[PDB]
């Protein structure tokens, strides 16, 4: 039942980030000394759906010069690549077992720039295209770091395999053995998916919508499955599900409170924040990591 | 140019070792401290002959060899070891270090059996 | 640019070069020609102006597409055999696209289009570097492989190499246009014996390149690049033009002169190898060669042409830079006939 | 032209990537390790000339190994053969090709 | 046997090259370039070479193509040849990448001068003036 | 109050438990009641194969203990 | 053959979900009626692209550490980093990193 | 010799004629390269993979690290010479005429 | 200031000794597996030769059966001046037998996930 | 002395991430060459059977060859388990 695994694994998931919306904005609103919506629904619970019943039948503004083709593509490939990230993660057997599971959300986030840059030259628009040039060179700048410390946590586990982060973490979190580089990690994940302090930026708009959030809740997931590692139980697999979706609700939680608390960088900030600060101490830790195993005489094991 | 010459199909019937890769983990460790001798005979054939047809004969005494281990096993110690190959056999990876416990029983059974 | 960039630049370069000549494998020589053509770009475009920059493009178009069609090669050689060591080709597939790659790199015909464009666009400088040590990794790669050569394709690109050459220098006002189709002719005298002797390419290509740093040495000393432009010099420098007109002399393989030196001995060597109507063509058309040398002769030392009168202003300083081994290049490209035998050193 | 540095300094730079047959990590074997070891030795000190004649066979054997020509040709042949019987209806493949054997390990 | 799903790939391969080598709208010869790597991209991966496929997907088609793109938007018979044996219990293709660094020390030192070397004349290039 | 938040995240964690707890159990039903076999390496394959081959049924999850040995 | 079912049904989904979205709204009836080229942002995108090289280089980093020859892998891959390192110091002086 | 080597021969032929066309665009003209470069790894990386020369598993990583950083310098090139005509255009440099 | 620093520099080192003793664990559970393979590894070789050699064996026979009227043929004839022993290909196996099966013994580790 | 101490205050004043980071760096070069453990690494690496160990055909001049794994002679593991 391939078909079955693979819809229970995607429905889901755009279930979730359909009430992500709502408990954004609710917590927002408690975090600014109001409520969020409770009136459409017992508790706002049906906010989500109106938005999309009101989304689905308004009129599709088309350029009406712009191309058609990279217009219809951007959103496909946004919702396929947020979707397909998603298949490797191992909560806790994950659905495609592979090797080089972390290099392949790679390879997928390094895709995903392709429709920035499709929506912002088929806009027929200067400004939106400036707009999105800044966009990608950010996208670009904080995934060189991602890619960087990535590797460098990933010499604790041995290989690229996503389960076996649950090994190297069976008796403690990979936070303990680096927290420096789970800060900028964090960091470089807040910068990445446009999120606040670094957003400086009917239909296809609720497409981009769905696979935006989409990649704030994988992108959290990775990171508690990457630095957070839950106890797994062979015979019992639900209590380590609990506490991963757990921890992935703490960090989207933080998203949250992060948008709701500080003001937003310039440009040329954040571009100086990441080749000024977290370029040196990356490449510094990097080495470091690189060195410890061979000091404390604890190489991980596959080879 | 030549002839290849390869063995009857007759010449390659052998009782067989029709037990799954869950059992064979299992017993790993102490079948190789007891069949060891057919089986180096076997590998330093196999490395110094280069060639499978001329290596049949000591493939049949590994097993054989498999087959006698298998049989003492089965009549000394067959509950403990079923129950450390169930354990084995239901890990995704096949793991000797999550139950100990039943392959500790079945070294104390075979230890003090055979 | 920085002093300190530009010898790190220049050191790449020789050092791709070296990488190219000590290695045995074929991933390292791919490695050595990347290098040099990375580090020779900025070196064309030293002096910043949209000449050098068109220039510094067809170079690395031509040399990128030369890479790529040598890699190309490697690996149908790989295919048909798992090798990676310089020796054979083992395919007459790899064979051919590694010739078209090698005579790209040099600038032989029918690939010899780039050689006048970025030679015009460069400096003075930049044009002595690249027709002088721009031509030692490919040549040496091309030894080292000679006997794999299909000597019909080889030979008939040299042949056209030479005819090429001797045509278009005939139509040139311009000196570094000049300088361009004399390398291109020489290319084409220097991979006509490769089949036979690569001793006497190696000695071709010596002497050529000594002949080439004197007159590019000469060309800078008198800071001209257009035959009336060099047709002043006399009026301030009668010494420069005299040392030049012996060495346009020398260039066109006038006896006694070293010049003379490859072309006999290519001549002789071709001649062992019952090869006789070849080096009739090769000497009847470099004679269209010493012909426009001769001209550039007449209009510098021969005859004296109208000055300006600001040039009485010029008499009265020296030049700041002086070149070393100026007077070294001219008397070796003008006066080393006698030592011929000296070839027996596989130089 | 080549200046053999490694050989003069006994350095090498770039001969452990050059054959099949050199030192693999972790004593892993090329496909067709025998065959280059044989070609080798038979043209070890020989020269060019004399290897291309003297040791063909070796490397017609390599090269064989390396590209499989000889026995895609007559593994087609065989099957062409095999598919003109069976339309003509003279050949009957046996259970053993056709998915009814009984598998051994 | 699914119709030799290499010679579709090939052909696909083909058709793409072919495709962008007319060059109509670079855009659209950079999107046809876009397909045929990752048409490529699976040639490999389908081959077993996961690790080199991966590389072109991530390196080729994610940092260069993007690059070309974005400086664009500035301006205006199988089945047969395989093997037998196994591999151990490791990959031979990670085995013999991993060598890099134990093995071909010549080709790091003289890949990472290069790569410097790189930068330091894109500098002067860009410089301008 | 703060927790009158609490619902509309609870739905998230169900949407979100969802896809793990559905792979266990598919792991269970399609690999007859146990874990699925991870196989990287090429090693663990090869037995994966001869366990199939061993089975008669084509399964290889259909596991002969040491009663088949005879 | 199952990676293929998913990426297929993932662009199937998403194709669907789009067009539904783009012609649902389409069945009723409505009204229906440059030159600058900055150089910085070149430079980032060459920059993340020679830096990207040298990511793809560092790569076999968690497999490299298996070799018996720790010595030397640990004495390259430190090569390899600091001459990353260097790039980064060099771009930073010249006036690279500058808005 | 299988066809899909022939297949991947086809396709560096049909990109190196493309890149010798030259309509316009030298942009097209590094296209050209990088769909050469392209294909050069694909096949190399077959033929290794196939033979089981596992040292070799090196140099498509090597080839394609230099190919890339052939493209970024080729890139700033173009920008250079866009930065003087305002266009890729392949006719705009015919200043220099043989 | 020199509080927090400690905290860091503290929590770090427990962390790294955590982990050289979990780390020296999995490398010692790893070599058990190993060993365990090793063990078995002379069994599985010996099937693999018996397998191999039926195979081919099975293919001769059909070849024989099926090459009686061709002219120029000879029966399982070398491919090779060697008479060393060559290991077959895949196509050599399974080239007579059906698609399933020749896919699976293609692309089944492949295509496993 | 002065001069280097005064250098180092002022790079920990408005610049103290470089500082780390440089500091970070050395200390991954430096140490490994003076750890005790980097060759326990080695040996362990050393230790790890990835390959069928092939067996020597006996010529009755090993001693030190065992007949079995159980026999004392041939590289033995405790230290790894004491570890
Ligand atoms: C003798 C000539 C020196 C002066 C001329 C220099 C010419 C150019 C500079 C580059 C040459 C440097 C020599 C290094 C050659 C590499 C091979 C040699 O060093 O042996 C290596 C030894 O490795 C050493 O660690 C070398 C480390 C030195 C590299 C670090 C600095 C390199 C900088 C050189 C110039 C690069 C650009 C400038 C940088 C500032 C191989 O390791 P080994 O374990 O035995 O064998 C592995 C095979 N196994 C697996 C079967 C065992
Ligand atoms: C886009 C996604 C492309 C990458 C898909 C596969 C990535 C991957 O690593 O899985 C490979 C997987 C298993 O490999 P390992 O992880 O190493 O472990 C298995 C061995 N036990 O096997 C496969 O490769 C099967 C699928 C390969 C064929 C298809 C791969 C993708 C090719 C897409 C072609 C179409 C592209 C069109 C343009 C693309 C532009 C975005
Ligand atoms: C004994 C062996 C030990 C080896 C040595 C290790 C010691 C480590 C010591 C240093 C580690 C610290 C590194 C952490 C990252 C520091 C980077 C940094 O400081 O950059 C800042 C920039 O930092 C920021 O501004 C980022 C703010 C972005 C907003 C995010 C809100 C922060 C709170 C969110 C919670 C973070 C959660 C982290 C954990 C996540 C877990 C996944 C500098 O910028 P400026 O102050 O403006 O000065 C620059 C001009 N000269
Ligand atoms: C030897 C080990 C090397 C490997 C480890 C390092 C890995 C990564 C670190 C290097 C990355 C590149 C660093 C590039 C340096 C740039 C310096 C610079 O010019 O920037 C200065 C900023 O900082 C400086 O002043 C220059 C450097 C000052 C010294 C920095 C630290 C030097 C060494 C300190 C530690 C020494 C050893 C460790 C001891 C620590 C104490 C225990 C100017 O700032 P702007 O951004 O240009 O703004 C202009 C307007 N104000």
């Amino acid at each position: 039942m391939f078909m079955i695994n693979i819809l229970s694994l995607i429905i889901p998931i755009l279930l979730a980030v359909a009430f992500l919306t709502l408990v954004e904005r609710k917590v927002l609103g408690y975090m600014q000394l109001r409520k969020g919506p409770n009136v459409v629904g017992p508790y706002g619970l049906l906010q989500p759906i109106a938005d999309a019943l009101k989304l689905f039948t308004k009129e599709p503004l088309r350029p009406a010069t712009s191309s058609i083709s990279m217009f219809i593509i951007a959103p496909i490939l946004a919702l396929s690549l947020a979707l397909t990230m998603w298949v490797p993660l191992p909560m806790p057997y994950p659905l495609i077992n592979m090797n080089l599971g972390v290099l392949f959300m790679l390879a997928m986030s390094s895709l995903a720039v392709y429709s920035i840059l499709w929506s912002g030259w088929a806009s027929n628009s200067k400004y939106a295209l400036i707009g999105a040039l800044r966009a990608v060179a950010q996208t670009i700048s904080y995934e060189v770091t991602l890619a960087i410390i990535l590797l460098s946590v990933l010499l604790m586990n041995g290989s690229y395999t996503l389960s076996t982060l649950i090994t190297t973490q069976e008796h403690i979190w990979m936070i303990f053995t680096s927290w420096p580089l789970a800060m900028m990690w964090f960091i470089s994940t807040l910068a990445e998916t446009n999120r606040a302090p670094f957003d400086l930026t009917a239909g296809p708009f609720a497409m981009f919508f769905m696979a935006e959030y989409a990649n704030i809740i994988m992108m959290n997931a990775f990171t508690a499955i990457l630095f957070l590692g839950a106890s797994h139980d062979p015979h019992t697999p639900e209590l380590y599900t609990i506490n991963f979706v757990l921890k992935t609700l703490a960090l989207t939680i933080t998203f949250l409170w992060i948008r709701a608390s500080y003001p937003r960088f310039r440009y040329d900030q954040l571009m100086h924040l990441l080749w000024k600060s977290f370029l040196p101490l990356t490449l510094a830790l990097c080495m470091w990591h690189i060195s410890l195993p061979i000091m404390t005489a604890s190489i991980p094991p596959q080879s | 140019p030549g002839i290849v010459e390869l063995p009857t199909l007759e010449d390659l019937k052998v009782q067989e070792v029709k037990v799954s890769s869950s059992v064979l983990k299992a017993a790993a460790h102490h079948y190789g401290a007891q069949c060891d001798k057919p089986n180096k005979e076997f590998m330093l054939c196999r490395w110094e002959e280069k060639d499978p047809r001329r290596c049949l004969e000591e493939g049949k005494l590994v097993n054989q060899c498999a087959l006698d281990f298998f049989r003492q096993i089965k009549r000394h110690c067959a509950e403990p070891f079923t129950e450390y190959w169930t354990c084995i056999d239901y890990s995704g990876l096949q793991l000797f270090r999550h139950c100990r416990k039943q392959q500790a029983k079945f070294d104390e059974c075979v230890l003090d059996k055979l | 640019m920085n002093p300190i960039i530009y010898t790190t630049l220049i050191m790449t370069v020789m050092s791709g070069t070296m990488l190219v000549m000590i290695s045995s494998h074929w991933l390292l020589i791919w490695i050595g020609f990347e290098m040099n053509l990375l580090a020779m770009i900025p070196v064309l475009m030293k002096n910043f102006n949209p000449r050098a920059t068109e220039a510094a493009t067809k170079y690395f178009l031509t040399q990128a597409t030369a890479s790529m069609m040598l890699m190309m090669a490697i690996i149908i050689n790989l295919l048909y055999s798992g090798q990676w060591t310089i020796t054979k080709m083992f395919n007459p597939v790899a064979m051919t696209m590694m010739t078209m790659a090698l005579a790209m790199k040099l600038g032989l015909s029918p690939f010899h289009f780039w050689v006048p464009e970025v030679t015009q666009g460069i400096s003075l400088q930049a044009g002595l570097l690249l027709l002088t040590w721009q031509k030692l990794a490919p040549l040496s790669v091309l030894c080292q492989i000679s006997q794999s050569i299909n000597p019909n394709l080889m030979l008939t690109m040299a042949m056209l190499s030479i005819l090429i050459g001797g045509w278009g220098g005939l139509n040139q006002t311009q000196l570094r246009k000049i300088m361009a189709y004399s390398s291109i002719a020489h290319m084409g005298w220097m991979t006509a014996v490769l089949p036979y002797n690569t001793t006497m390419t190696i000695l071709n290509l010596l002497i050529y390149i000594t002949m080439t740093l004197a007159m590019f040495m000469l060309l800078i000393h008198s800071s001209a690049t257009t035959t009336l432009s060099l047709s002043h010099t006399w009026n301030k420098m009668p010494v420069i033009t005299s040392l030049m007109m012996v060495t346009l002399l020398s260039m066109g393989g006038l006896p006694p002169l070293s010049g003379f030196m490859p072309k006999w001995m290519i001549i002789q060597e071709m001649t062992k190898n019952e090869s006789i109507i070849m080096p009739t063509l090769m000497a009847m058309t470099a004679l269209l060669n010493l012909y426009f040398y001769m001209r550039l002769a007449y209009s510098s030392s021969l005859t004296m042409f109208p000055s300006t009168n600001n040039m009485k202003m010029k008499w009265q300083f020296e030049h700041t830079k002086q070149m070393k081994l100026l007077p070294t290049m001219i008397v070796l490209s003008t006066l080393v006939l006698p030592m011929t035998p000296a070839l027996s050193s596989l130089n | 032209p080549f200046f053999d540095v490694q050989k003069r300094l006994g350095l090498d730079l770039d001969r452990w990537m050059t054959i099949q047959s050199a030192e693999q990590p972790h004593k892993i074997p090329g496909r067709c390790h025998a065959f280059e070891k044989e070609w080798i030795e038979c043209a070890h000190g020989i020269g060019g000339i004399r290897a291309e004649k003297e040791c063909k066979i070796e490397f017609d054997d390599f090269v064989e190994c390396l590209l499989r020509q000889k026995t895609m040709k007559r593994l087609s042949a065989i099957k062409r053969q095999r598919d003109k019987l069976i339309k003509e209806g003279k050949y009957t493949p046996p259970p053993h090709h056709l998915g009814k054997e009984d598998p051994r390990p | 046997m699914t119709m030799y799903i290499a010679f579709i790939l090939s052909t696909i391969f083909v058709i793409g090259f072919v495709g962008f080598s007319s060059k109509p709208s670079p855009i659209y010869g950079g999107l046809g370039l876009i397909v045929s790597g990752g048409v490529g991209c699976g040639i490999v991966l389908n081959f077993g070479g996961s690790f080199l496929g991966l590389m072109v997907f991530l390196i080729y088609l994610g940092g260069m193509l993007v690059v070309f793109g974005y400086t664009t938007a500035m301006a205006t018979g199988d089945w047969v040849i395989y093997d037998t044996g196994d591999s151990g219990f490791f990959s031979e293709e990670a085995m013999g990448i991993a060598a890099l660094y134990s093995y071909g020390t010549w080709l790091v030192i003289v890949t990472g001068w290069s790569l410097l070397i790189g930068v330091v004349v894109i500098m002067e290039i860009t410089r301008g003036n | 109050m703060w927790f009158e938040i609490l619902p509309g995240i609870a739905v998230m964690a169900a949407c979100l438990f969802i896809p793990g707890m559905a792979t266990a159990h598919i792991h269970k039903f399609t690999n007859g009641g146990k874990e699925k076999r991870v196989a990287h390496f090429s090693y663990q394959w090869n037995l994966m194969e001869r366990d199939r081959r061993i089975s008669g049924v084509n399964r290889y999850h259909v596991t002969k203990g040491l009663e088949n040995i005879d | 053959m199952n990676i293929m079912l998913t990426l297929l049904t993932n662009v199937t989904l998403a194709s669907l979900l789009v067009l539904i979205a783009f012609w649902l709204p389409q069945l009723n009836a409505y009204s229906e009626k440059r030159l600058p080229f900055s150089m910085k942002f070149f430079l980032v995108a060459i920059t993340f692209l020679l830096f990207d090289l040298e990511i793809a280089l560092l790569l076999p980093l968690p497999w490299a550490s298996q070799t018996n020859n720790l010595k030397t892998m640990l004495t390259m891959a430190l090569f390899l980093l600091i001459l990353l390192a260097a790039s980064l110091a060099y771009e930073w002086t010249q006036k690279g990193l500058e808005w | 010799m299988p066809l899909v080597y022939m297949n991947i021969i086809m396709a560096f032929a049909i990109a190196l004629a493309g890149l010798l066309m030259y309509r316009s665009h030298l942009m097209s003209s590094l296209l050209c390269l990088e769909g050469m470069m392209l294909s050069l790894f694909i096949m190399s990386t077959l033929i290794i993979l196939n033979t089981h020369f596992t040292l070799a598993n090196m140099m498509p990583i090597i080839l394609l690290v230099f190919a890339a950083c052939e493209a970024a310098l080729g890139l700033s090139l173009l920008v250079m010479v866009s930065n003087t005509y305002g266009t890729d255009y392949v006719q705009n440099l015919n200043l220099l005429q043989c | 200031g020199y509080s927090m620093f400690a905290v860091g520099i503290g929590t770090l080192l427990f962390g790294y000794w955590s982990m050289m003793k979990w780390n020296r664990e999995r490398r010692r559970l790893q070599i058990e597996d190993f060993e365990a393979r090793i063990a078995l590894m002379p069994l599985f070789q010996a099937e693999k030769d018996r397998r191999v050699l039926q195979m081919l064996r099975e293919n001769l026979e059909e070849e024989a059966i099926i090459m009686k009227d061709v002219p120029d043929w000879k029966v399982g004839e070398s491919v090779f001046h060697t008479t060393r022993w060559v290991t077959p290909m895949m196509g050599e196996l399974y080239g007579l037998r059906t698609n399933e099966e020749i896919l699976s013994a293609t692309y089944g580790f492949i295509w496993y996930t | 002395a002065g001069r280097i101490a005064s250098f180092l205050k002022n790079a920990w004043a408005k610049e103290p991430v470089l500082v780390a980071s440089f500091a970070i760096g050395g200390l991954a070069i430096i140490l490994p060459s003076l750890s005790p453990y980097t060759n326990y690494a080695i040996r362990i690496n050393r230790a790890t059977p990835y390959n069928y160990p092939v067996p020597l055909r006996d010529d009755g001049n090993m001693p030190d060859v065992p007949s079995h794994p159980q026999d004392p002679q041939g590289p033995s593991l405790e230290w790894l388990k004491n570890l």
